[PDB]
């Protein structure tokens, strides 16, 4: 049949396979969604496509991409905006009921080069196994680590500590809850020190960064940290809190029903046994869900992220995935229709439910089964409305590596120096200059 | 004469054309690409002329340091490699019993897919898991922290190349007459002094070409770094720097220029071994 | 100095020397001989110390010399290959032994000039071994030994890979050099003619052990065994099948009543019966101008010419003997060198013999210099 | 006596120096998810599941196939062009092949990546973006010298005076050729074909850039990317099993060809 | 049939064969002689039909030899390298000609068994060349010629890589089996002794020119020129330096008048005063039993034997004899064959002679049987 390859990160492939099958049934055999399964690695996945694009691989069809590099891919013409889809519908479809921030984020020079499909932000994901309430301030997070470490308790708190985009994103969130930003809203000028107050916020964040680099009873091995290990620290009870994406909830509920969550051994429960199906995947009745959900509420609470100042709501950095038809695509109009069907409300339902992660249709906020499927959705909605966002910038990829390079030297974190150093680096990045480290 | 001469030209022509075509156009297209300053992300944005484009790279401390670490890696590797290479070739030659099975033992690690060995050397040095790593104290993890990992790079890779050096060096021990060694050992030189004074000059040409190959093949290395670190700990070699341009920068001008500078950099050391030391093929 | 050894064995998976004991005086030009594989080149290895000791002890003057002092044994030896180091000029190669002996450089230079004037070599001191004639290279190998002026010089087949003319000419050089030196000198060979060229004493051996040792004329005239009797000379004695009568010997034709003293010497032992006659081919002639006392005892019989050639002073005529009775372990292992058949023989008759091939001709024997051997023990009854 | 046992000890140390790390690889492929250096000697449970886990990876099975097929075609082409240019060692034209064939050995040493860039640029222009010839042509270029050189070593032995014996005998030139020349040469060819196959198949620097499609990915690069579609970041005993199945081919080659292949590499020291 | 050639010339970039003309009668075992690098292998290559021809139109008896296919000549030959087939057993190697000729298997099997039993090699027909001696290999190459029953045979010095003891057996084998074959058969060699040992007639060449053809005793007694006289007999006839008196010599050594008939034969064209004679060392004796007719022309005179050696029934003695007359191009290129000085000679004296090294002693000579040669003309004045 007429295959459409859904090129995506491999991490959720089972969801994509089952929904693609449901879509292939719905397509009446006209054309077939097929999973092309990118590296777990972000960058790798993102840059492996650049190879296949540059060669114009004729098998390249529908590409998932992270919101950030879209400006570059649009400028290079690697995908076509939703106005150009010969089905005509695609622009209106991406306009219809899509939440505002993601829709704006796809609008490169106001043109939607691609359609939003999923989104994420990091929670103040707090275990109630020890702490009475989450610290709503990042200094409060140092205080709870200190207290728990003085108690000899579950003192760690889990964060994206390794040298890849996760550290940069965390920094961007810290910076913008401190009101700071990396470049102007046009991208036309560095803004980390374009006010001395931006400089102050930058070195204030640098002081925060150096302090969390050494906080009492933190994760002793945070140097290379990622969500895999970060969840592992909380669910083992080594940490009491996780700074992590909404995937923390379903993956924790699965592991509780594996019995691995130290304070939540839901593997003991005959309704939750077998809810982990033949492929080990939690698949509950309304009863099995409510049982596990109530038992989780008894020992955990999601919350908005710790503010950069006392009682300041954190402008958490927004994230998400957009789908785009690559300009290689032979079946380009059919691919536009396939994009439309993955945008359909039952797909949005399935991806929020079986897929466990935030869909982008606003109308699902009004669904009790979505409110059940994502109890945090309203915190998500508020934090999304409050969110920081990375600057729409074709050079973003390179800029972010240039920023990352400065962070690398963890041992010496001279706020005043490193802020000027990275300022030079991002100037050189905007200049496009030099053989890249 | 002319009958055979024209025949030989026609006989050699296919390979000569093949090797020419698969080299000349590539080097040409590279040189054309350098100063034709351009990016795959900027598909119509070609500079029609880019003077001193290569001088940007030549001026970059990040290039110059990347250049330097490649040499530091190679020459150390080559040195210990040579010392082991002759030690192996000597044993492999002078065996009391097992020369066949030892030949098998020599070839197996040479014949390996190089990525497999690279992964072997990558795990043995991961903390907790590594059968070598666990013998260190805590906080070590020698894959990390730049310079300690380069020791593992050298170790890993010379273990991979050494039998090939031994094979090539055995050509010296093979040509030398055993009675010439008996005549020498039937004189006034203690065994080490006798063996060195007699064998070394006979070993000279094989030694020269072994160093010539081992130098270049180490210099144009990639696998045993990339398949053991991302170049991330400033472990980036010349080669990984070369690759990252086509991997991420997409400035074909830069990628060319480093490729060209790499070609000059081998061209000089080849010219030294060839002309200054007098090396030539069998 | 003088050369001596006692109880010498070396053993390999067996005994390449059978506890050998012997000596040669100082200033001599001795020669050693045997078939390939007899241990001969081995004995040189043992003398070099490059062969170890199972049993026995040695000296070159002094005492008890070990195998861990080859350079301290004051010896030198050009190898059977004539091999020499191409990593040098001839001058550097000839200097190599002396400079390795820590000789001061001007003495080293004078010493190589001395040697290079002694030999055919000063003209090519600047050439490397890669650009020498086989003869000049062989000469250079001699140089590489004699530069040491050793307490013994040990020629291990240094003149065998040349052509015949080069070999005999080199023998005259070797003579005049050993004469010029007056030093103790040894040579070793897979053939008798090398020692027939010169040997101030001559030794012959088999299977790791000496079979005769002494002056070359006694060696030539009175062989101690069938082995040594076959090894000496190119026309070996036609060891004809015979039996012992109480008056002499029954040969296949021209059989004899033996001269009374030689007969009563034969009668001095009771056991011998199986015996063979030493028909040394040069002791045989035509009667056609034999006008002298030999006609008392011509003992002639008619023999068939398988081939004859007037190859020099002699018509060498091939024939074959009658009957049987010349089969033994010594005869068989001596016959390992060439296709000796079962009775195939030659006479070295003078070439003025008026004779042709295929015919049967009366052949006269100098029985005044005939001889006899005991066939089972494999040694001469006639002489020792 | 004792010197021989001493030598044998030196020999055993060499065999250990070879066998150890690949044994660490093969044994590590069978771990019951231990991840803790416990399987130092005789692993607790020999976990067969890695074998079926890698065999279920049809991306890998195609990458294996692609690598074998591109190996076979390149050895064939390289041998047939290389041999008939290692010949013309019986010929020796006025110009001087020997003096100029220096380049052949020099380009064997060449830094692949220096031409990888302009090669990829050309393949970006032409239709051959990462189809099989996009490997086969570049691979042939680095096969070529060692093929020429090793066939030339057999042909330095090839005793052309046997043609005089053949011409003096009753057989026609073709009749003799097809019953002596090929019979003499065949071990030299097949060992060179195995050798250039081995030297080709170990390549990665070009393949790990000038390719991305499932149609042209090869076993080395596939094994290097086995970090993707692993269950839970377990490219561990799985990637080790991948290495094992890549390397058994090498072992079963070299354990047969040992005596012959060293003669090829040494150019005469059999 | 016979085999013949005329005007035969071959010319490299320089004239390794020149104008040569000959015929060999059938069953002749002709021996071919010259220095190494005379036209030997070239003329062999020309006879094989492989070599190009500058001039001539030879006949292999019944066909134009310069004008026909090489395999179609139906000959056989053996190379001095022993060209052999390591991918075969000896049996398969013996079958190589038969299988080349598409011979049926049962006939081929009988043929290899026959020739393997003409050899001794039937003991190991299952062996390959990997497990033969050089002599066994050589014989096998001989068998590779023999089994095909050709019109003619050629031998490019087959004996050469055997030792002397092997080589004499080979000379006899070659002789007997060439006799058993009755074919036109050719052998070429560098040494004179093998040509003395075998061959009905002999032919000798230099620089592509055929110098003489004849029976080997005519060569032994009337060689036409000094170089072709010197190339035969290893104790070569001593060219004692001489000048003419019209009665004999103005003797530097001896005192010799020339016997009157030999003198008046010389006088017919006695243009050179500078001359030499071939003093065959076998002429030269100690006068030990010289009474009667041998007294009349003994001409005995002294030299001082530098050295003497008891080789056999002759104990050869070296001596020196000063004089003028032994200077020529023929003698110079004879010295290029091997150098020995200018006055240095040997006597093949009887081993019973009283001579001991280091004495002046009077040597007798049978002077009535000396040759005479033009030192200026380079040619034998006595005979050709
Ligand atoms: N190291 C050894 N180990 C075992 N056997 C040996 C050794 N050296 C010599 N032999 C024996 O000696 C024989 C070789 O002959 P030899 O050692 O006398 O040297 P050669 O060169 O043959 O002597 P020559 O040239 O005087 O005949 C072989 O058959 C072998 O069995
Ligand atoms: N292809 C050639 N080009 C130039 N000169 C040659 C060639 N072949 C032979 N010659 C010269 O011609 C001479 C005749 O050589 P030929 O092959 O007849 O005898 P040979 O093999 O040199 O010596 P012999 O036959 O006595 O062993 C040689 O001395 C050689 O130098
Ligand atoms: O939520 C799962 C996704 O995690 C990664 O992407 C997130 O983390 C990146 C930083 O490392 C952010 O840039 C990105 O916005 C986040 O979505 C991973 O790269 C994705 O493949 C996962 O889908």
């Amino acid at each position: 049949g007429i295959v459409i390859n859904y090129y995506t990160p491999a991490n959720e492939e089972a969801t994509f396979k089952a929904v693609a099958n449901r879509c292939n049934e719905q397509l009446g055999g006209r054309f077939q969604i097929a999973q092309r399964n990118l590296p777990k690695g972000a960058d790798d996945q993102r840059l492996q496509l650049a190879r296949r694009l540059t060669g114009n691989d004729k098998s390249l069809d529908v590409m998932a991409l992270d919101v950030v590099w879209t400006a570059e891919f649009a400028e290079a013409g690697w995908a076509v905006p939703l106005s150009e889809d010969p089905a005509g519908l695609a622009e209106a479809d991406a306009t219809e009921n899509t939440l505002p921030g993601p829709l704006e984020t796809a609008r490169w020079q106001d043109e939607l080069y691609a359609a939003p499909i999923t989104t994420n932000t990091q929670l103040l994901w707090y275990r109630a196994d020890l702490m009475p309430a989450p610290p709503t301030t990042w200094d409060g997070m140092l205080d709870e680590a200190n207290r728990l470490y003085r108690e000899g308790g579950p003192s760690w708190i889990a964060v994206q500590g390794k040298q890849y985009e996760g550290m940069v994103v965390w920094f961007n969130t810290l910076l913008q809850s401190a009101g700071g930003q990396v470049l102007s809203d046009d991208g036309q000028r560095v803004t980390l020190t374009d006010t001395p107050e931006h400089r102050a916020a930058t070195v204030k964040a640098l002081r925060i960064i150096k302090s969390v680099a050494t906080a009492p009873g933190a994760d002793p091995s945070i140097t290379q940290t990622d969500e895999n290990t970060a969840r592992l620290a909380l669910e083992q009870g080594k940490a009491a809190l996780e700074v992590n994406w909404p995937y923390v909830l379903p993956s924790l509920l699965e592991n509780a029903v594996k019995g691995g969550v130290s304070f939540l051994p839901l593997d003991g429960d005959p309704a939750l046994q077998g809810s982990i199906n033949d492929v080990g995947t939690f698949s509950p009745t309304d009863e099995q869900f409510d049982i596990a959900f109530d038992a989780s509420k008894k020992v955990f609470g999601f919350a908005p992220y710790p503010g950069v100042n006392p009682d300041e709501p954190a402008r958490v950095t927004l994230g998400g995935l957009n789908l785009a038809v690559a300009s290689t695509s032979q079946h380009k109009a059919e691919a536009f229709e396939a994009i439309r069907c993955l945008r359909n409300v039952e797909n949005q339902r399935y991806t929020s439910i079986e897929g466990g992660l935030p869909a982008v249709r606003t109308s699902l906020y009004d669904d009790p089964a979505f409110q059940k499927k994502y109890p945090q959705y309203e915190i998500i909605r508020q934090q999304l409305t409050n969110a920081a966002v990375r600057p729409a910038t074709p050079v973003y990829q390179a800029v972010s590596t240039r920023m990352s390079a400065t962070l690398a030297p963890i041992s010496d974190i001279d706020p005043e120096r490193t802020a000027d150093e990275l300022t030079e680096a991002v100037q050189k990045a905007i200049d496009g200059k030099g053989l890249i480290p | 004469k002319k009958s055979e001469r024209r025949l030989a030209f026609w006989l050699i022509a296919p390979a000569v054309l093949l090797m020419l075509a698969v080299t000349a156009y590539p080097i040409g297209y590279a040189v054309w690409l350098s100063l034709q300053r351009y990016n795959l992300a900027e598909p119509h944005d070609t500079e029609f002329i880019g003077l001193a484009n290569y001088v940007t790279v030549l001026t970059d401390g990040y290039w110059w340091t990347a250049f330097a670490v490649t040499l530091g890696i190679t020459v150390v590797s080559v040195a210990i490699e040579f010392a082991l290479g002759l030690a192996l070739a000597l044993v492999m030659h002078r065996t009391i019993f097992g020369k066949g099975a030892v030949r098998t033992a020599i070839l197996i690690p040479y014949g390996i897919v190089t990525v497999a060995a690279s992964y072997s050397w990558y795990y043995a040095w991961t903390p907790g898991t590594g059968y070598l790593a666990n013998l260190l104290p805590e906080g070590s993890a020698p894959l990390t922290d730049q310079l300690p990992s380069l020791a593992i790079v050298v170790l890993a890779e010379v273990w991979k190349t050494t039998p090939f050096m031994a094979l090539l060096l055995l050509a010296g021990l093979a040509l030398v007459p055993q009675d010439l060694l008996n005549a020498a050992q039937v004189d006034g030189a203690g065994p080490w002094k006798r063996l060195t004074k007699v064998i070394l000059p006979m070993i000279k040409p094989a030694i020269l070409v072994a160093l010539l190959f081992r130098t270049l093949d180490a210099f144009r290395i990639f696998d045993n770094i990339y398949i053991l670190t991302g170049g991330s700990n400033d472990t980036g070699s010349v080669s990984i720097l070369g690759y990252d341009n086509l991997f991420k920068a997409f400035n074909v001008g830069l990628g060319s220029a480093i490729s060209v500078l790499i070609f000059l950099s081998v061209a000089i050391i080849a010219f030294i071994y060839i002309k200054i030391f007098g090396a030539a093929a069998p | 100095a003088e050369i001596v050894l006692d109880r010498v064995t070396k053993s390999y998976p067996r005994a390449a020397v059978k506890e050998f004991s012997m000596t040669i005086a100082d200033g001599e030009f001795i020669i050693l001989v045997g078939p390939s594989g007899c241990g001969k080149s081995t004995t040189l290895n043992m003398i070099a110390g490059l062969e170890e000791i199972t049993s026995g002890e040695l000296r070159i003057g002094g005492e008890r010399v070990n195998e861990k002092a080859p350079k301290d044994r004051d010896i030198a030896m050009v190898f059977q290959s004539y091999a020499l180091y191409p990593h040098m000029t001839v001058r550097q190669n000839i200097a190599f032994p002396l400079t390795l002996a820590k000789v001061p450089k001007a003495e080293i230079a004078a010493k190589v000039e001395e040697t290079a004037k002694i030999l055919d070599l000063s003209e090519l001191l600047d050439r490397k071994p890669g650009q020498l004639s086989g003869g000049q290279r062989q000469r250079v190998a001699m140089g590489r030994a004699i530069v040491r002026s050793p307490k013994a010089f040990l020629m291990d087949q240094p003149l065998s890979n040349l052509d015949a003319k080069l070999r005999v000419q080199m023998r005259a050089e070797i003579s005049r050099l050993q004469d010029r030196l007056g030093t103790t000198t040894v040579y070793v060979t897979h053939d008798q003619t090398e020692a027939m060229t010169l040997g101030d004493r001559v030794v012959v051996m088999l299977a790791g052990e000496v079979q005769q040792i002494g002056t070359p004329d006694e060696l030539y005239s009175s062989p101690a065994n069938l082995f040594v009797a076959g090894f000496i000379g190119s026309p070996a004695m036609n060891f004809f099948p015979a039996t012992r009568t109480d008056v002499g010997v029954r040969l296949p034709f021209g059989e004899v009543t033996l001269t009374p003293h030689m007969l009563d010497l034969l009668d001095k032992q009771a056991r011998p019966e199986n015996i063979i006659v030493g028909i040394r081919p040069e002791h045989i002639e035509d009667s056609a101008l034999l006008d002298g006392y030999a006609r008392i005892r011509a003992l002639t019989f008619s023999v068939r010419a398988d081939i004859v050639e007037s190859l020099g002073a002699d018509k060498y005529v091939h024939f074959t003997t009658e009957g049987a009775g010349a089969e033994s372990a010594q005869l068989a292992e001596l016959a390992a060198d060439s296709g000796a058949g079962t009775n195939q023989f030659i006479a070295r008759v003078s070439a003025d013999s008026r004779v042709r091939t295929g015919e049967q001709i009366e052949l006269a024997i100098d029985t005044t210099k005939l001889s006899i051997f005991d066939a089972a023990t494999g040694l001469n009854l006639t002489r020792d | 006596a004792r010197r021989a046992t001493w030598w044998s000890v030196v020999n055993i140390l060499v065999i250990v120096y070879a066998l150890i790390p690949v044994l660490w690889i093969l044994s590590l492929s069978l771990k019951p998810t231990s991840s803790v250096k416990d399987g130092k000697l005789i692993p607790t449970e020999i976990t067969f599941a890695n074998y079926k886990a890698i065999f279920s990876g049809d991306a890998f099975t195609s990458a294996l196939f692609n690598s074998i097929g591109i190996g076979l075609i390149t050895t064939i082409i390289a041998v047939v062009i290389g041999g008939m240019a290692a010949y013309a060692v019986a010929r020796l034209q006025f110009p001087g092949k020997q003096l100029l064939i220096g380049v052949a050995l020099l380009i064997a040493m060449f830094p692949h990546i220096s031409l990888v860039t302009p090669i990829f640029n050309m393949w970006r222009g032409i239709g051959l973006f990462d189809t099989w010839p996009g490997l086969i042509i570049p691979y042939i270029t680095f096969a070529l010298p060692l093929a020429i050189y090793t066939l030339s070593a057999f042909f330095r032995e090839i005793p052309w005076d046997l043609e005089k014996a053949a011409k003096m005998d009753g057989a026609t030139p073709a009749q003799a050729f097809r019953k002596v020349i090929a019979p003499l040469a065949a071990p030299g060819i097949v060992t060179a074909a195995i050798l250039v196959f081995i030297f080709a198949w170990n390549d990665l620097l070009l393949a790990l850039s000038l390719t991305a499609t499932q149609r042209a990915i090869t076993a080395p690069v596939a094994i290097a990317n086995f970090t993707g579609s692993s269950q839970f970041e377990e490219p561990t005993g799985s990637i080790a099993a991948g290495a094992m199945v890549i390397t058994i081919p090498i072992i079963i080659f070299v354990l047969i060809f040992q005596r012959r292949i060293v003669a090829g590499l040494t150019s005469g020291a059999v």
